């Protein structure tokens, strides 16, 4: 008999080893494949997908239709924020539900662009422009929009084409950030302000809607499974 | 340009004004069997013209208070013609469809819809106590179609079950987030952009053809993203036009008679 | 609601006699939690039969189950006098409900 | 064995029943409740489960019926608490501990009923 | 182009002209197709960063358990018989291996069983026992599912079977895609039959969603040793470990909790986010 | 009859033992695509710079 030695980690279950097993059905005949159409090779192709942000979560309209809207108005021009983000993809309530969120939540580390798209529902009279911004970390998070200014942004206006992109480049000290609130690898913020009032003539409806979808762009990778946490089993 | 597009399949053709382009699910067009997948013997019928045609459903009611509306398919083309004979003659059947949504606006409506097509479009039953008792005379509501409830209610009343669907909305009918039902084959009709809608969709299944009386390949939903309003309730009719393509039938039988009173 | 059973099956010692118990989709098309019970009159109910073809011991060998689809029944072979008295199906509704037949009283001639 | 309490006759108003055991088979396995009518054949009612004191009931005996468990003398306790004419019955305290083969979910064992109490009859 | 590196950012300037690579119509269904150098001043860099650990083949690696199932073996003047048990293979009962098989309708895949044993006493002690010996029958649809502990079927004539020894290194077998369609289906819009005017109600009916009632067959274990003079009772775990998945039609992950084997939702538990505001960073 | 892959950090060694195929180990190796057929599903070829909707 040829002479072994047992190395350490024998006779040990792995479940993520790469090992080789009998067969309990030996030459059993595969059904052939088929070209069903739709077939992914990576999971970052489900993450280039734009889905929508629930945006609203407060107490009287959370787990409802209306968490998805943001409520513009006609009110004289304030710069107070119209929305807020924490760009903490897979902690932030928010971004955590969307596809992306999902994915990052299968995954402890990730890097890349993330696309912003708001998408515009009003009337095709109502003409505005809008601030879309985001404030790498590190400093006073953007109350009015005089702070906001000065990060990077794109004034979006409201014309025949319905939407636009913000694309948040990849600022960051480390290579990955980490999917959790830790404050060393935190994403910064993001918020949207009015850069001049919604105007709309007479007849029209004073208040309206817009949608916001996240998306990763080409760059974008992950590299740490995990399990999710949102699912849980009782008894 | 791009805005103005016209299909033509059959003799049915239909020209819209103010489209976006056009969405092929899944980046396939609809094609026939091959030879080297064809599971069945028997000789394929290929109706072509008498089945590739735009058929239009009923026409719903979109208003303040509405929720949205779901169809499947090839359930709710049953009633409609040669298509629906063909479906209750023959075991074994495939069809890529056009789906088309049309829904006209002023410029001072503001409003949008979400159509998404959905393969296997499970939905949720009322039984809280007990699973999967949705009967077929529920499940396929022909082209009619069901609507989506803002909450969900179950039939106390176990001693004569309803047996039906009670589809949330935001939980999509199949309790998986509103936002995330993008990742599915969709166009958004937005009144202020376009007013209609166009998805070609492939015949997705696990098999090569498939008994269409005992199963639904695709589900169309659609959901109210922004709600309708005009300066006042409003009330606009959305249409849905469906027409097959590449449509092929196997195993001629006798006629089923489904149980449907 | 409950499980449907004849009402009463008659025959002579010596036979080869069955009774049959019908359900929904759920409960026997389903689960194979079927089961069977007998009570003599006065008597507290007694096992004859637990999983769908299986006996516990004490019950001796002319009983016997078996399955098809919405459908089970319990065949007796070879009748005997002690064996008149009631016979109940039991089995489990689709999530977390028990339910009972309507029993039949076996009457040997 | 177990020993199933006493009987009892006033129409109307509530009814409280008992079922003591021993504790080997009061802390492993569930205890059901099965009410049986003159000739109507058996009704299921309940399930009590001192292991984990969980409690579910039949639709039919929702709106009526609660249960309760004793520890410390291995006894549940079951309460009618609106009974009419047709609860005059014959009642049942039955312990489920013939164990089946199939897995129940993929996570549980199933348990037959196997051992009856000498039961109750109540009127009203 | 597996583990290959993602494209390099290109250096921009600033620019000034009628291209709009900025605007887009999410109506189109088509999403903008954007790297940062189309709208912010990019440097050149080149990226060392992969995809490999998003692969499919990547993402399905590890194994997870599906189900838990007992056996004994009883001590032998007791009158009750040995519990072997009997388990439906499916995926369906563990949320985990549930939840990230749904993210898609349409898989293949092939299937690496391994088997988890554990023993312990239920008695206060009365005498050892020795190693037992376990056998785990793989029973496909439509063959005798075993009545008791020593039926004839137990004999292995046709069946796959393993023996495993306690103390040994768990057991590992792997099946092939042992599905009769071209893909398993983890969805089906559907019924088995369908109610025609001729039969009756009670003929006609069935269930929704459930393809089939019995889809990859059943497993049987039982302790092939004699009733012991003291009861041990064991635990298997069966975990499921996928190799060569391929899969076909993306789905938004399930969010709110499972109920039964179907896609249906409990009463009460439909509230899956939680509050926050809509101007609070 | 082995075969031999470089890995990305230098070689390793694979031999299958067993016949069936279902038996070998998981090779990874596999290759990825463009992401245009869900990202951009269009009839029309999206050049990128251009406006959209025309």
């Amino acid at each position: 008999g040829l002479p072994v030695m047992n190395t350490p980690g024998s006779n040990q279950y792995l479940t993520a080893d790469n090992f080789q097993s009998p067969c309990a059905l030996p030459e059993f005949d595969v059904t052939p494949p088929i070209d069903i159409p739709g077939e992914v090779k990576n999971m970052m192709e489900l993450a280039e997908i734009d889905t929508m942000i629930p945006f609203d979560l407060s107490a009287k309209k959370k787990n409802t239709m209306e968490m998805y809207r943001v409520r513009l108005s006609d009110k004289p021009h304030t710069d107070d924020p119209i929305l807020c983000l924490s760009l903490s993809p897979a902690s932030d309530p928010r971004l955590s539900h969307t596809m992306l969120g999902e994915i990052l939540n299968y995954y402890t580390h990730w890097a890349g662009s993330l696309k912003f798209t708001f998408l515009f529902c009003g009337s095709m009279m109502a003409t505005g422009k809008l601030l879309v911004s985001y404030a790498p970390p590190g400093a006073d998070p953007p109350k009015k929009r005089k702070e906001a200014m000065l990060g990077t942004h794109v004034i979006w206006d409201i014309g025949l084409q319905s939407s636009c992109t913000m694309v948040v480049p990849w600022i960051s000290n480390t290579t990955y950030r980490q999917t959790i609130d830790d404050s060393f690898t935190e994403g910064g913020y993001i918020s949207v302000f009015y850069q001049t009032r919604i105007v709309v003539p007479l007849s029209t409806p004073r208040e309206m809607d817009i949608l916001g979808f996240v998306s990763a762009c080409n760059d974008f990778s992950v590299r740490l499974m995990r399990d999710t946490t949102h699912i849980e089993q009782k008894a | 340009s791009d805005r103005v597009l016209q299909l033509t399949l059959g003799n049915s053709t239909i020209t819209t004004q103010e489209a976006a382009n056009s969405v092929v699910a899944y980046g396939r067009w609809p094609e026939y069997l091959r030879d080297s997948e064809a599971n069945p013997v028997d000789q394929p019928t290929e109706p072509d013209v008498a089945a590739c045609r735009f058929y239009t459903l009923d026409t719903v009611s979109w208003t303040k208070e509405s929720r949205g509306w779901w169809w499947k398919l090839p359930d709710a083309l049953r009633d409609m013609g040669l298509f629906g004979q063909n479906m209750y003659y023959h075991y074994l059947g495939r069809s890529g469809y056009t789906v088309h949504v049309q829904c006209n606006a002023s410029k001072f409506h503001q409003g949008a819809l979400g159509v998404f097509a959905v393969p296997e479009m499970c939905l949720a039953g009322d039984s809280n106590t007990t699973t999967m008792h949705t009967s077929y005379q529920n499940a396929n509501p022909g082209e009619k179609g069901g609507t989506f409830t803002g909450t969900f209610t179950p039939d106390d009343n176990q001693t004569s079950p309803a047996r039906r669907f009670c589809p949330v909305d935001y939980l999509f009918g199949n309790g998986t987030l509103l936002g995330n039902a993008f990742v599915f084959p969709h166009q958004i009709i937005n009144l202020r952009t376009n007013n209609c809608a166009t998805l070609v969709l492939p015949y997705v299944n696990s098999l090569s053809i498939d008994s269409m009386v005992k199963h639904n390949n695709w589900g169309i939903a659609i959901l109210p993203l922004a709600p309708l309003n005009f300066a006042s309730s409003p009330e606009i009719p959305i249409t849905l036009t469906i027409a097959p393509m590449c449509c092929e039938f196997n195993g001629l039988r006798n006629i089923t008679l489904p149980r449907l009173q | 609601s409950a499980l449907t059973q004849p009402a009463s099956v008659s025959g002579s010692p010596g036979q080869s006699i069955t009774i049959s118990c019908t359900g929904t989709i759920t409960d026997i098309g389903y689960y194979n939690y079927v089961s069977w019970y007998q009570q003599h009159p006065g008597k507290a109910p007694k096992l004859i039969i637990f999983d769908v073809t299986n006996r516990p011991s004490g019950v001796s060998d002319r009983f016997s189950g078996s399955k098809s689809g919405n459908t089970a029944s319990l065949t007796i072979s070879g009748l005997q006098a002690e064996d008149e008295g009631d016979y109940y199906c039991f089995s489990h509704r689709s999530n977390n409900i028990r339910v009972f037949g309507g029993g039949t009283k076996l009457t040997v001639l | 064995l177990v020993q199933s309490g006493a009987e009892l006759k006033k129409p109307g108003a509530s009814v409280k029943f008992s079922c003591q055991a021993s504790g080997f088979t009061f802390t492993t396995y569930d205890i059901h409740w099965v009410r049986q009518a003159p000739g109507q054949g058996l009704e299921w009612m309940g399930m009590i489960s001192p292991s984990r004191d969980s409690t579910i009931y039949a639709q039919k005996f929702q709106g009526r019926v609660t249960m309760t468990s004793d520890t410390s003398t291995s006894t549940v306790y079951m309460e009618l608490t609106s009974l009419r004419s047709e609860d005059t019955a014959l009642y049942y305290c039955a312990t489920a501990s013939r164990p089946s083969a199939w897995v129940f979910r993929s996570l549980y064992t199933y348990y037959y009923m196997d051992v009856w109490g000498t039961g109750t009859t109540v009127t009203v | 182009t597996s583990r290959d590196a993602l494209p390099n950012t290109e250096a921009s300037g600033p620019a000034h002209s009628k291209e709009i690579p900025a605007l887009t119509a999410v109506e189109t269904g088509a999403t903008n197709p954007l790297v940062p150098s189309d709208t912010v001043q990019t440097r050149h860099v080149v990226q060392h960063r992969s995809r490999s650990e998003s692969s499919i083949e990547s993402f399905f690696a590890r194994g997870a358990c599906v189900a838990i199932i007992t056996v004994d073996n009883s001590a032998s003047t007791k009158n009750k018989d040995k519990l072997f048990t009997v388990w439906k293979i499916t995926y369906k009962d563990t949320v985990q291996l549930r939840r990230k098989l749904e993210f898609f309708t349409y898989s293949r895949f092939d299937m690496e069983f391994t088997f988890v044993v554990t023993a312990n006493f239920t008695e206060t002690n009365n005498g050892h026992a020795l190693n037992q010996v376990y056998q785990i029958m793989y029973v496909p649809p439509g063959a005798p599912v075993p009545e008791k502990w020593d039926d004839y079927t137990w004999q292995t004539s046709s069946n796959p079977s393993i023996f495993y020894t306690y103390g040994t290194a768990p057991a590992r077998i792997s099946v092939p895609y042992v599905g009769i369609s071209n893909a398993y289906s983890h969805f089906y819009d559907g019924f088995s039959k369908v109610p025609l005017k001729d039969q009756s109600a009670a003929l006609g009916d069935s269930l929704y969603g459930a393809a089939s009632l019995n889809d990859f067959g059943i497993l049987a274990v039982r302790v092939v040793n004699d009733h012991n003079p003291t009861k041990v009772t064991s635990k298997i775990r069966v975990y499921l470990k996928p190799k060569h998945i391929r899969v076909w039609c993306p789905r938004p992950p399930r969010a709110v909790a499972y109920y039964g084997p179907g896609v249906d939702y409990k009463d009460g538990t439909l509230t899956p986010l939680s509050t926050k505001d809509l101007t609070t960073y | 009859g082995a075969q031999v892959s470089s890995q990305k950090v230098i070689n390793y060694t694979t031999i299958n033992y067993y016949r069936d195929s279902a038996s070998n180990a998981a090779s990874k190796q596999d290759f990825s695509q463009d992401p245009s057929k869900f990202t951009e599903p269009i009839k029309d070829v999206l050049i990128k710079t251009s406006p959209m909707l025309n």
